[PDB]
């Protein structure tokens, strides 16, 4: 149940924002 | 006789008691400091050499047409001319340069530096490149020459170029071993597409086989551009793959992830050929079906992200539809087929079915083969008015199709066993579905 449309499984980064997911980098 | 050598002697001392003033700006002053110069060197086959003064007025010639360029040169021969002209060539190319706007980045500076402005660099630098492939090296050989009596001149154009290569493979190498990041994408391919070109130019304008250790420095340099383009598109498939959010898309619209990815793929199809030539239908073909499983496979989980199946469906008809659409409205469509496209409004096809089935058969139950059908109907209308189709035509045709079951079975049922809605209440409901509001009904 996240609360932003863009989740990575690796890292915890989330986003609603695709450019900002696109270009993040997994910590 | 040594007298005409004496007079010659003279005035070459004269002039170089006063360096302050340039021979070549006084029209029969500078005809007459060359034949002077000439007897110097006729004599030899005091040094009376006065090359510091002709090196120097060269300097001043080439820095604020080029005719006593020629003639200077001639005379100065009969090596340290190279090393100057090769010089002053080489300044004059890096000011043009920094003009242009091409900084020398360090690896910590391009790795700190926001996207917005190592974008508008990287776009500096594809412009500074062009000009120098397209005008300056075309330039410098036509001086060469013009300029230089001698075949010399294969080593003055390579001297007088290596400065101007060296700095844009700089920034070449700057970009190379920048992190990779989805955005710079289309900038490394307008880089590497512009830095392919030298090589042509290169290789037309070099007679000899020194401008091979040029060529193979911009080939190495082209080569790891290669490699940053493979690991950004890798980075961007990675990223795609990774993406597992489940947040339910309000009103079923259409998610980002298919704005950007659709528009990412729609802009890589303007560098098929480069594309195709690193890779290894078409290699990019291959890639974009990959890429383009991996968002359907991402947005039929999202589809099960509700109670509502009726929802999870308009959700994979207005998502599946925009996917369609870009790659209809684009040379998307020509790369990966028809059969491809075709199979997709097959899915769509069946994901309206499977609403209108969904959404209304238990509507069509409270009518037989009392009853109160209102709840059920009141519900639908009640959040179906604030579901979203973006567009128009299927909005339109899911409208027709439900109300053409639902309305003239309602007229029968009423007509027939009979107290709240009339049928035309129920156009008018019907018309409110889908526009991403609660309709004016209650
Ligand atoms: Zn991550």
């Amino acid at each position: 149940s996240d609360t932003t449309y863009h989740k990575c499984s690796k890292c915890g980064y989330g986003s609603d924002d695709s450019d900002a997911y696109f270009n993040h980098k997994c910590n | 006789s040594a007298a005409a050598f004496d007079a010659a002697e003279q005035l070459i001392q004269v002039w170089d008691g006063t360096p302050e003033a340039l021979v070549f700006e006084a029209t029969e002053d500078e005809v007459a400091e060359y034949l002077s110069a000439v007897d110097v060197a006729i004599e030899h086959l005091a040094m009376a050499r006065l090359e510091e003064e002709l090196r120097h007025l060269m300097v001043r010639h080439a820095v604020p047409t080029a005719r006593g360029g020629p003639l200077v040169n001639p005379f100065e021969d009969q090596r340290e001319l190279a090393d100057a002209y090769c010089g002053i060539r080489r300044d004059l190319l890096d000011e043009y340069l920094s003009a242009l706007g091409v900084e020398r980045l360090s690896i910590d500076e391009v790795q700190r530096i926001e996207w917005k402005h190592l974008n508008d660099k990287m776009k500096k630098w594809v412009q500074a490149v062009k000009t120098v492939v397209r005008v300056l090296l075309a330039g410098e050989r036509r001086l060469c020459d013009q300029v230089l009596s001698v075949s010399l001149r294969e080593e003055c154009f390579i001297e007088s170029t290596k400065g101007c290569i060296m700095q844009i493979l700089s920034f070449g190498d700057a970009v190379a071993v920048c992190p990779r990041s989805p955005e710079k994408l289309s900038r490394i391919l307008d880089m590497y597409e512009a830095l392919a070109e030298v090589i042509p130019e290169m290789k037309d304008l070099c007679l000899g086989s020194s401008g091979d250790g040029v060529i193979s420095d911009v080939q190495a340099n082209l080569d790891r551009l290669g490699d940053a383009i493979r690991g950004t598109l890798f980075e961007f498939g990675k990223v795609l793959q990774l993406e597992s959010s489940r947040r339910a898309m309000t009103a079923g619209e259409i998610h980002p992830m298919t704005r950007y990815v659709m528009n990412y793929l729609r802009l890589l199809v303007v560098y098929s050929d480069t594309l195709d030539a690193l890779l290894d239908m078409t290699p990019l073909g291959k890639r974009l079906l990959k890429l383009i499983s991996y968002l359907e496979a991402n947005l039929e989980e999202k589809s099960k992200l509700y109670e509502d199946s009726a929802l999870e469906c308009i959700f994979s008809m207005n998502n599946l539809l925009y996917i369609v659409q870009k790659v209809r409205d684009s040379e998307l469509g020509k790369i990966l087929g028809d059969h491809w496209v075709k199979r997709r409004n097959g899915k769509i096809r069946q994901y309206s079915k499977s609403y209108l089935r969904i959404s209304w058969m238990k509507v069509l139950s409270f009518l037989k083969d009392f009853k109160n059908f209102n709840l059920a109907f009141e519900e639908i209308y009640r959040n179906q008015t604030t579901w979203k189709v973006p567009d128009p035509q299927l909005r339109e045709e899911l409208k027709i199709s439900i109300s053409e079951n639902v309305i003239p079975a309602y007229r029968a049922f009423l007509g027939r066993y009979g107290i709240k809605y009339t049928p035309e209440d129920l156009e008018s409901q019907l018309s409110d579905l889908f526009e991403g509001a609660p309709g004016p009904a209650n």
